[PDB]
C-alpha cells in the first residue's frame, strides 16, 4: 500500500546501474587525460566520486516533480542549503540496500573492505566515517526501504530552514505533503512499529550534522591543497 | 551565484 | 538564451 504521491516521487529516480557506469567510466577517461606524470590519491579519488555524483543529484533533482515548478533561483538556493546532505543519504541508503556491515558499497558500484579505506584516512575522517557507519546500522535495523528513503530525500530538499525563497510556499506544501506520505505509508506497511515514523525523521538532525562536519573537513583539505580540481564539488562548497 | 549549477539547472539537456 | 553562453559569460576564469 503505496500512497499516490510516493509513487510520483519513486518515477524520478535515476538509473542506478547506468549512474554508476556514467561515472566509472568518468573515472577511468580521467586517468587517459592526466598524464603519466600527475598522480591521484585515495581522498583524490573519492573527491571526484563526490563531484560526479554532484552532477547525477543535480540532474535528479532539476526533471523531479515540484522542484521543476520553482524558479533556477530558488532551486540554486534548496540545493545549495542540501548538497551534503542528499550525498549522505544516498551514500546511506546504498549501504542499507546494496551494502553489507563491514564493507562500503560505492557509487561506482563495487565494494570494498571498510578497513581498506578507513586505514588510508586520518583521524577527522575515521570519525565522521565511524558516525555514517552507526547511521547506516541504525537504518538497516529499521529495514529502511526505498519509498521511505524518496520522501526522506524530498524532506531533505524542500527544506524549511531555507530563507529567501520567492516560492517558499510550495516549499511548504511540498514538506507537508511528503511527510503525510511518509506517515501513511508507515502506518500502513509497518503497523506493529508504529515508532517506525519517528525514527525515520529523527535521522534528519544527524544526517544534516554530519553533512555540516564533512562540508568543515573538506574546506580544510580544501585549502590545505589536497583536493583535486573539482569544480562542482568546491562550487557548492563555496556556497 | 555559482554559474555552474544554474548551468547544470537551464541547459536544455 | 542558450545556457552555455551565459556560463561562459557569467563563470569565473
Ligand atoms: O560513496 C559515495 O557516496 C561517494 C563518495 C562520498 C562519500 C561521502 C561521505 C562522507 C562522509 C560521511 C558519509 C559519506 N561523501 C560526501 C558526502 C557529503 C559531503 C562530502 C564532502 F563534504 F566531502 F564533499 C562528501 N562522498
Amino acid at each position: 500500500s503505496i500512497p499516490h504521491l510516493i509513487l510520483e516521487l519513486l518515477k524520478c529516480e535515476p538509473d542506478e546501474p547506468q549512474v554508476q557506469a556514467k561515472i566509472m567510466a568518468y573515472l577511468q577517461q580521467e586517468q587517459a587525460n592526466r598524464s603519466k606524470h600527475e598522480k591521484l590519491s585515495t581522498f583524490g579519488l573519492m573527491c571526484k566520486m563526490a563531484d560526479q555524483t554532484l552532477f547525477s543529484i543535480v540532474e535528479w533533482a532539476r526533471s523531479s516533480i515540484f522542484f521543476r515548478e520553482l524558479k533556477v533561483d530558488d532551486q540554486m538556493k534548496l540545493l545549495q542549503n542540501c548538497w551534503s546532505e542528499l550525498l549522505i543519504l544516498d551514500h546511506i541508503y546504498r549501504q542499507v540496500v546494496h551494502g553489507k556491515e563491514g564493507s562500503i558499497f560505492l557509487v561506482t558500484g563495487q565494494q570494498v573492505d571498510y578497513s581498506i579505506i578507513a586505514s588510508q584516512a586520518g583521524a577527522t575522517l575515521n570519525n565522521l566515517m565511524s558516525h555514517a557507519q552507526e547511521l547506516v546500522a541504525k537504518l538497516r535495523s529499521l529495514q529502511f526501504d526505498q519509498r521511505e528513503f524518496v520522501c526522506l530525500k524530498f524532506l531533505v530538499l524542500f527544506s524549511l530552514d531555507v530563507k529567501n525563497l520567492e516560492n517558499f510556499q510550495l516549499v511548504e506544501g511540498v514538506q507537508e505533503q511528503v511527510n503525510a506520505a511518509l506517515l501513511d505509508y508507515t502506518m500502513c506497511n509497518y503497523p506493529q512499529q508504529t515508532e517506525k515514523f519517528g525514527q525515520l525523521l529523527l535521522r534528519l538532525p544527524e544526517i544534516r550534522a554530519i553533512s555540516m562536519q564533512a562540508e568543515e573537513y573538506l574546506y580544510y583539505k580544501h585549502l590545505n591543497g589536497d583536493v583535486p580540481y573539482n569544480n562542482l564539488l568546491i562550487e557548492m562548497l563555496h556556497a | 551565484e555559482n554559474a555552474l549549477l544554474r548551468y547544470l539547472l537551464d541547459k536544455d539537456d
